[PDB]
Formats: structure tokens, C-alpha cells, sequence
RNA sequence: AUUAAACCUUGUACCUUUUGCAUAAUGAACUAACUAGAAAACUUCUAACUAAAAGAAUUACAGCUAGAAACCCCGAAACCAAAC
RNA sequence: AACGAGCUUGGUGAUAGCUGGUUACCCAAAAAAUGAAUUUAAGUUCAAUUUUAAACUUGCUAAAAAAACAAAAUCAAAAAGUAAGUUUAGAUUAUAGCCAAAAGAGGGCUCUUCUGGAACGGAAAAAACCUUUAAUAGUGAAUAAUUAACAACAUUAACCAUUGUAGGCCUAAAAGCAGCCACCAAUAAAGAAAGCGUUCAAGCUCAACAUAAAAUCAAAAUUCCAUAAUUUA
RNA sequence: CUCUUAUCUUUAAUCAGUGAAAUUGACCUUUCAGUGAAGAGGCUGAAAUAUAAUAAUAAGACGAGAAGACCCUAUGGAGCUUA
RNA sequence: UCGGAGAAAAUCCUCCGAAUGAUUAUAACCUAGACUUACAAGUCAAAGUAAAAAUAUCUUUGACCCAGAUAUUUUGAUCAACGGACCAAGUUACCCUAGGGAUAAUCCUAUUUAAGAGUUCAUAUCGACAAUUAGGGCUCUUGGAUCAGGACAUCCCAAUGGUGUAGAAGCUAUUAAUGGUUCGUUUGUUCAACGAUUAAAGUCCUACGUGAUCUG
């Protein structure tokens, strides 16, 4: 069981998630 | 009982004002300042309340500081906190009362 | 307990690349705020309420102008999430007793001293 | 719960408003010291008045014009 | 709609705001006298020679009070390198 | 609101009591009449005269005299005296 | 007709810290429901709060160092943003709160401490969460919050097997395999064997021989319950 | 009772005459799931649905009248027993 | 009632003590200014004057009224329910009025793990240590009759997989709610038992399902 958390903090984890950038060609594809 | 320091540092004092009250000596008197028998500190001038660090010499007679105070080693010596009051007036000044 | 709290120095120190993107210069600073609020007090702790009365922040979206010294910028840092600052700019100059009553605020910032409502052609 | 597309963008804009607030809030014009006593003139001036309409309460006057016209209530065409 | 446009350009968010479309007078007369101000448009007047007066009198404050400083800067500086008097020395002074 | 009475849209009866909350719980079939805040020690306001005021007895180191300004209704189980 | 003590009149408008009720309009201000005593806790008095009037002068936010503490509460210079504050006179009511969010203490409750709230919009209905400076007329306008979100992958699959000897060991025997120490041998290539399986043995595999190829966590009890929908800047 | 049945009288129903009582905020007085103070005819979301009588059943309207009982309080009472 | 220690400024929180005693070379009168405190009570003290040749240290009780004592100054409370009524106990089911309420552990089921049971062989049948955002159940309202609505975690009837399944009997698991699921009786048995049967005599929810339908 997890404490739920007020909805303000829930917001706040959304917004603050990890992106990893992405290459523009695939490597496998490429020679 | 609330136990503490009634006057702190940089306020005006006036004559009689008590300045502290204590169980036991946390702060001992120092400049114009004197002892309560229920040892308490109050102002026997009109000034500005200080509180300061000083070295410690007790009297010859008593034995416990005395025996203590020899057996410290020799690099250094121990030290307490006094309260000083400074005054802000002069006594008195002399006028001129008669032309004779 | 939910209590004041001190902001760490290092925020307020910019970067290079913040001046660029805001366009501007560190020397020469601007000397008057534009303030306005844009949220609501209802729900935020007292000390905050009394700032924003202090600051004449009472109406939403109405500017107020303030001084850029040490003594206003300590206030403002405490309810900068519910006002927006901009710097002033005086592209004509100051306004002098000849030209008071002709004065209009833009958008942008700019205080003009000439107001015609005429096309500029 | 999730959140919603809606929430996430406005809570962003936001953001962003308050970044360019702490760097306007940087570039002090005058420092402290340059600010003592800079508006110190002004500042006397509104107490004098504050405390100068306080102390200025007391009656009004009274008129004997104010009490004669009450006569007037039987005005007539002779 | 069209806030953010129209701020892009310069113009208010809201079009009942400043410009010739709000501020303009509505109606004159057939013969070509002018009408009397709105009462609006007064108001409106007042509150921006409020806020331009209150600019001068922010920057005036704030100029006078620099070089004010910069002035007691030096009366210090001067009084700094003072001297009176002699300097003898030896056996006898 | 509407051209149009009903159709479409909006809207969790009232008083009291509870924790500023009621789909809680008291009370009300409806009409007419009847049915519940009262006193002047001190204070404030308005005048007369003033080291004095008051139509006898009282107060006074600016006082004293007069006016105006106020504090509810219904309801027990009981106790005692004398008759029947 | 109603006796744990008859009935009637009077004392009597008995008393009730308890229950119920208490009749026109408008404007303005405003509570907390903490501390102390009480045959007191269903009540009252005092402080504290609020408030009307009056006199006259500094208040609120902030606050350096330097203390006092132990290794954020006091204290309040000078400034700045700003309009309150003290003294005098009079007066009641109130003295049980509720939910959310933090930190603890006795172990879901129960206390103590700091912050916030009481929509006519939003979260499905919605006292306590979120957006929201008062209140007026208009068939104008710009915005705020706003239950939805877009099950796998990312060292092997092909062919095989000869021997010193069944290695010692009360174990009949325990032979690569019960152990138990050693663990060497030939051959291109073969562990005194990684498993099965045999009373022990036999027998089946693994690794070896050549021959090939591929290439980590994650998106229950009345009767289902808006309708639907993957691409137009 | 297994396991109930038949007949007659009283009641009941229709016609004629006379004519009460508790009760009652206003009612244009529906079902299912959800919400909620074990609780919804009236609130949220779905669904159903020409208008009125006569005779029957008792699930609900926390159905009506209960002088019906258990727990607590009041510096409210009364009867009895004493040391 | 008062004081000391912890929690740490809460408590019916964890502990100890107090209603004094010993020594005193004997500690006067008068008076600025302060602490503490709702009130009441309680603390400290400069200067001046006076005796002497300045403070006694150990360290904790009780108002007012009203009665005392003597020669004007003093003394009287386990009023301990400790802000203290000058002096009063039981009992009521024979009872009355005014009101306010009301009326984690355990344990079993299902998943994960797999030492040991099973002659041999972990998982036919079981199964330690554990694991389970797992389910569901000193004390002090229920039965029955009538009529049933519904869930599946299935007792019987039905379709199937495995077996330490030869046949016949059985043990275990999957799917499915179709209709059904008896009649009598208490000597002993802390929410039990007995007789005769049946294809079977299932487990539960529905304010004891159901008392304006009835009854113990
Ligand atoms: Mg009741
Ligand atoms: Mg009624
Ligand atoms: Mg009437
Ligand atoms: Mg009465
Ligand atoms: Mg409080
Ligand atoms: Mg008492
Ligand atoms: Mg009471
Ligand atoms: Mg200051
Ligand atoms: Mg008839
Ligand atoms: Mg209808
Ligand atoms: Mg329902
Ligand atoms: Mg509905
Ligand atoms: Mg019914
Ligand atoms: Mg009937
Ligand atoms: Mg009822
Ligand atoms: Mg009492
Ligand atoms: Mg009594
Ligand atoms: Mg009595
Ligand atoms: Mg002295
Ligand atoms: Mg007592
Ligand atoms: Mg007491
Ligand atoms: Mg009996
Ligand atoms: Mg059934
Ligand atoms: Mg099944
Ligand atoms: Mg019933």
C-alpha cells in the first residue's frame, strides 16, 4: 500500500520525468 | 520557576533591574553588578547590559576551586561568563549657586 | 512545520546564456519594475498576504511601478510566483510637464510620451 | 490517476514565467549602502500628516440660521 | 481568441483596451460640434498621468541619491590625509 | 424564455439545532384574530447658571441642576395550612 | 375509574444552571471554541481577545553584526516598502469546533505544535481539495482551474563418441558416477565425468571430433453501465 | 398433523338512507447502478413512460398511535432502613 | 495539594520526595528600582539610620470570620475533597419530573518458493523455513412457520485432463448456476450428538431476507 499523494505533488513528478534523446539514425541500419 | 535571562545584551538598564535569574551559576557577576542570596543579577547602575568571557580566579580560602585550579595542566587556564553593566551618566556637576 | 523559507543565493546569479535569451546586458541595469499579479492570495500563508498589500498588488492585471534597489528586491523574492516583472523603457525619454498628459503604456514595456490613435503611415 | 495533457502544458507555462522572473530580480541598480538615506526627506513629511489629522478632531459649529428656518415649514400664499 | 497574436504584434490581449477602436470619441453632432468626453475616457486620462508623474518622481529620488553617496565618498578621502603640527626627535622634542 | 398554457435549459422545501455540513433528526392540515425586554449607580449627548449650582436638609480644588438614553414569555415532580 | 400515600381551595406569577418560543427596513464592524479558579466540567468570575469614543506619537514587514542557547524561537541600529500603534473611559458575548497538509509523542485511533479552507466555476453528485479582491445594469471582449492516459524483443540450433582399468577403500561390488582421496593415459579428440540409470555392472546423456548459422526492465451476492472514435497542419 | 376439502350463518361486494377516527410542510408522488451518516420517488449518469376509476396483496415510505423498556446527567424529588 | 528527575512545551505517561530537622557567634528599623502573578499569595535589593566590630547555613503548606494568651505583642486545622459549607450515611425492580443519548493478531482459502515424505522418483498425492499492492471470516439479540430474490468459492445431475488409472472402486485438477437438495429424536458431549434414508441431504449474501403476515 502505497500513501496516495496530493494531487499538486502528483503534477510535479509528471512534468519532471526522464527524456533520453534519441539518435537520428539507427545504428543497426546504417553500415 | 522561567528560569533565564530577563535583560539581554544592548538594552538600557536602570538601577535595581534585575537581570537574571538561575538554579546554579551559569552566569557569575562582574562590572556594577551584584548577588541576589536567592542568586539572581541585578544592576547597581544606570548603563548598557554586556556579556563577556573572562578567566576565573577563585579565593584562596575556599578549597574546592583551589584544588581544582592547581590541578589544571599547564598549557592553559579555565574560563566563565560575566555580566558587566556600563555606565551612561555622569554623578554630578558642579553650578554656580551664588555670586558673593 | 510548514514554516518561511530561504531561497539558496546561487538562483539569482545568471548565466551567459540567460542573457542572451532574455536580452540583457549586465551592466548598465535597468532602474524601474513593472509588477503585476496574475494569481491569488486565498490559500497562501499570511506573511505572503501582507507583502502583496505592501507592494500595492491588490488588483489583478494592473501594473504598479517600483524601484530596482536591494531593499524592494528582498520583498519581491518572497511572491515571485504570483507576479510577473518586466523591465521598463523609456524610448522617447522621460516624460517632462509638457508632454504628462499624453503618456500610454504599451504592452511591451514601452512608456510613450506622444499618443495620436492615428495610423503610423 | 493520471495527469492530464491540459494540466502538464499549463503548469509548463507557468514555469517558465517565474525562470525570467529570477534573472530580472539579479541586476540591482544601486547597492546597498548607495540606498541609505537616499528617501529619508519624503518619508518625514507623510507622518506629519498622518499625525496631524489625528489631533485635529472637535466639534462642529452651530448656527443660528439653521434653527430659525424651521419656520419655514408654514410658508404661505397671503 | 488571438490573445497571443495580438500581443506578438504589440496591441493589447484584449481589444477593449488601448487603441483608436475604444478611446476614439462615438458620435458627434450633425452640424460638427464635438460631443463632451466620455466620462470613461476621463477617468482613463487621470490614471495614466497618475502613473507617469510617480516615474519621474522614482528616477529623481534614485540619480539624487548617487551622487550624494559619491560626494561623502570623498569628504572622507580628503580627511583621511591630514597632518598638523612638527616633528622633532633626538634628545630633545 | 418563447409566435405559442405544457415539450427545451437551469434548480438537493422551510424554521430550530448540530462541527460554519445535511437525503440527519425536532416543529408545522389550512384561514382569521390574539400571543414574549421592564428599572437610571457610573458613563456619553443637549441646554441653564457658574466659584458656585439647586423652589430648605445635597454635592463641589469647574462644578452643579434639568432633559434624553436599560436589563423577556410558556412549562414540572414537590412542600405546607385549612376544608371536603 | 389516575394512592410508595386521597381530593379541593389558598400560600402561588412556587422553583427549574434543563426543553421550546421571542413580531419592520438599511448601513457598518466582528469573534475563538487559548490560560486560571470553582460540590466545577449542560454553569459562572478573572485574564486574554473584540469593540465604540477621546488624548497624542510612532507602529507593521524587515532586521546586520554580538550575544544568551546548546556547539528557529527570542533580542531590534541604521535603512527601505509602507499606515498604523500606545494611553484613558465605557460595554457585552464567548470559554466543546470540523476536514485537508506537515513534525512529533503514547501503538488505527489519542494527545501537542506550524499552515490553509468554508463558489454562484472545476474534480460525476461534492461543508474542508483546486481556480477566485466587494456589488450593479448590458443580445460586448480577453482569460483561470479543469478524470483521464496512449507483450515481446531490445553467448547457439547441426553432430557425436575409442582407452590404460571396474581408479584405492571395512564398502560382495560399489566400475565417471554411495562414498573416499587421487584424479592422471594414449590418441588430432574424450573430464578417472557435468547429468540420468543401473543390486554393482550395464546401459542413455553432456562436454570433446570435424561441419555450421543467427546476435536488461519496462506501455460476490436486484440489472453491464454515457454514446462513440486510432491521423487535415 | 401427513394434506386438505365440502356446506350453512356472520362479514364482504352491488342498490337505497344516515354518517365517524387516528392521520396530514407542499407534491405535477417511477426503475436500475453510483454517491452518502449500515440509509434516495426527489442529488450524478443511464433507462422507461397517453389519461382516469373499481376490487385485492403488504416489500418500502427509517409507515401511525406507543405515557412501551435499557444508559447517562441535575449542588431536581419522593418512599424505605439505620450504627 | 506542593517540589525534584525523563519523555521534551500534552498525559489516566515513567520515578523519588514534602507537610521538617540540625546547628546558629541572634540577623533592627526604614526605603529607590525590579522579578513572578487572572485575583490572592510569593521572591531580590542600592542609599539613609541604628546596634555591634556587615548575612546563620543547610534546602516544601492553609485565606476570611470567629474564639484565645498575656500586658500589646503574640498563638490556634491530614479545613489533606488541601481557594477551605460551623455541624448530615445507606438503599429503591414500588419508584417520579426535566432533559441528553440511544434503541493489527488469530484463522481458513488462493498464488510463489522447494528442504524433506513418497521402497526407487520434489511437484500422482502431500509438504518444513519462508514469501504473498494476496481474499475472507476479575467481568459482559437470536430460533421456527410462510414465501422466497441473488452470488459461485459446485453437494448431486453434465462435458473433460493427469494418476503410484488392469476391470470395479477411488484420490486430484479444469469448465458450467440447470433444477433439486428428506423424515423423526436427547442418557453423556462448551455453539455437540443419535436413528432411518437419499442420486444429493452444498457454502454463503440479502437491517434474525421476511413480527403494519403469524409465533417461541
Ligand atoms: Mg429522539
Ligand atoms: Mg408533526
Ligand atoms: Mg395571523
Ligand atoms: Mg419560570
Ligand atoms: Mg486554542
Ligand atoms: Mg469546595
Ligand atoms: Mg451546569
Ligand atoms: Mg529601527
Ligand atoms: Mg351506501
Ligand atoms: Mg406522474
Ligand atoms: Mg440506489
Ligand atoms: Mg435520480
Ligand atoms: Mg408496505
Ligand atoms: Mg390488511
Ligand atoms: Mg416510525
Ligand atoms: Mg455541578
Ligand atoms: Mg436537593
Ligand atoms: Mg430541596
Ligand atoms: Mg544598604
Ligand atoms: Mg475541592
Ligand atoms: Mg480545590
Ligand atoms: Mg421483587
Ligand atoms: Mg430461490
Ligand atoms: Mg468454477
Ligand atoms: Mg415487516
Amino acid at each position: 500500500h502505497w500513501r496516495v499523494m496530493h494531487f499538486q505533488r502528483q503534477k510535479l513528478m509528471a512534468i519532471t520525468e526522464y527524456i533520453p534523446p534519441k539518435p537520428a539514425i539507427n545504428p543497426r541500419c546504417l553500415p | 520557576k522561567h528560569y533565564g535571562i530577563k535583560k539581554m545584551e544592548g538594552h538600557y538598564v536602570h538601577a535595581g533591574n534585575i537581570l537574571g535569574t538561575q538554579r546554579q551559576f551559569r552566569w557569575h557577576p562582574g562590572a556594577h553588578v551584584g548577588l541576589g542570596r536567592n542568586k539572581c543579577l541585578y544592576a547597581l547602575e544606570e548603563g548598557i547590559v554586556r556579556y563577556t568571557k573572562d578567566v576565573y580566579v577563585p579565593n584562596p580560602k575556599n578549597t574546592e576551586a583551589v584544588d581544582l585550579v592547581t590541578s589544571l595542566p599547564k598549557g592553559a587556564v579555565l574560563y566563565k561568563t560575566f555580566v558587566h553593566v556600563v555606565p551612561a551618566k555622569p554623578e554630578g556637576t558642579f553650578k554656580l549657586v551664588d555670586m558673593l | 512545520k510548514f514554516t518561511k523559507s530561504r531561497i539558496p543565493d546561487k538562483v539569482f546569479q545568471p548565466k551567459p546564456e540567460d542573457h542572451e535569451k532574455y536580452g540583457g546586458d549586465p551592466q548598465n541595469p535597468h532602474k524601474l519594475h513593472i509588477v503585476t499579479r496574475i494569481r491569488s492570495t486565498k490559500r497562501r500563508p499570511y506573511w505572503e498576504k501582507d507583502t502583496i498589500k505592501m507592494l500595492g498588488l491588490q488588483k489583478a492585471h494592473s501594473p504598479q511601478i517600483h524601484k530596482n534597489i536591494p531593499s524592494v528586491n528582498a520583498k519581491l523574492k518572497v511572491v515571485k510566483h504570483l507576479i510577473r516583472i518586466q523591465p521598463l523603457k523609456l524610448p522617447q525619454g522621460l516624460p517632462t510637464e509638457e508632454t504628462m498628459s499624453s503618456t500610454c503604456l504599451k504592452s511591451t514595456g514601452e512608456l510613450v510620451v506622444q499618443w495620436h490613435l492615428k495610423p503610423v503611415e | 490517476r493520471t495527469v492530464s495533457f491540459q494540466a502538464k502544458e499549463s503548469m509548463i507555462r507557468r514555469l517558465e514565467v517565474e525562470a525570467e522572473n529570477h534573472y530580472w530580480l539579479s541586476m540591482p541598480y544601486m547597492t546597498a549602502e548607495q540606498e541609505c538615506g537616499h528617501a529619508a526627506e519624503r518619508r518625514a513629511q507623510a507622518f506629519e500628516a498622518i499625525k496631524a489629522a489625528a489631533t485635529s478632531k472637535f466639534p462642529k459649529h452651530r448656527y443660528i440660521a439653521d434653527q430659525l428656518d424651521h419656520l419655514n415649514i408654514s410658508k404661505k400664499w397671503s | 481568441a488571438g490573445g497571443q497574436w495580438r500581443l506578438q504584434q504589440g496591441l493589447a490581449a484584449n481589444p477593449s483596451g488601448y487603441g483608436p477602436l475604444t478611446e476614439l470619441p462615438d458620435w458627434s453632432f450633425a452640424d460638427g460640434r464635438p460631443a463632451p468626453p466620455m466620462k470613461g475616457q476621463l477617468r482613463r486620462k487621470a490614471q495614466r498621468e497618475k502613473l507617469a508623474r510617480r516615474v519621474v518622481l522614482l528616477t529623481q529620488e534614485m540619480d539624487a541619491g548617487i551622487q550624494a553617496w559619491k560626494l561623502r565618498q570623498q569628504k572622507l578621502q580628503e580627511e583621511r590625509k591630514k597632518e598638523h603640527d612638527l616633528k622633532p626627535k633626538g634628545t630633545l622634542l
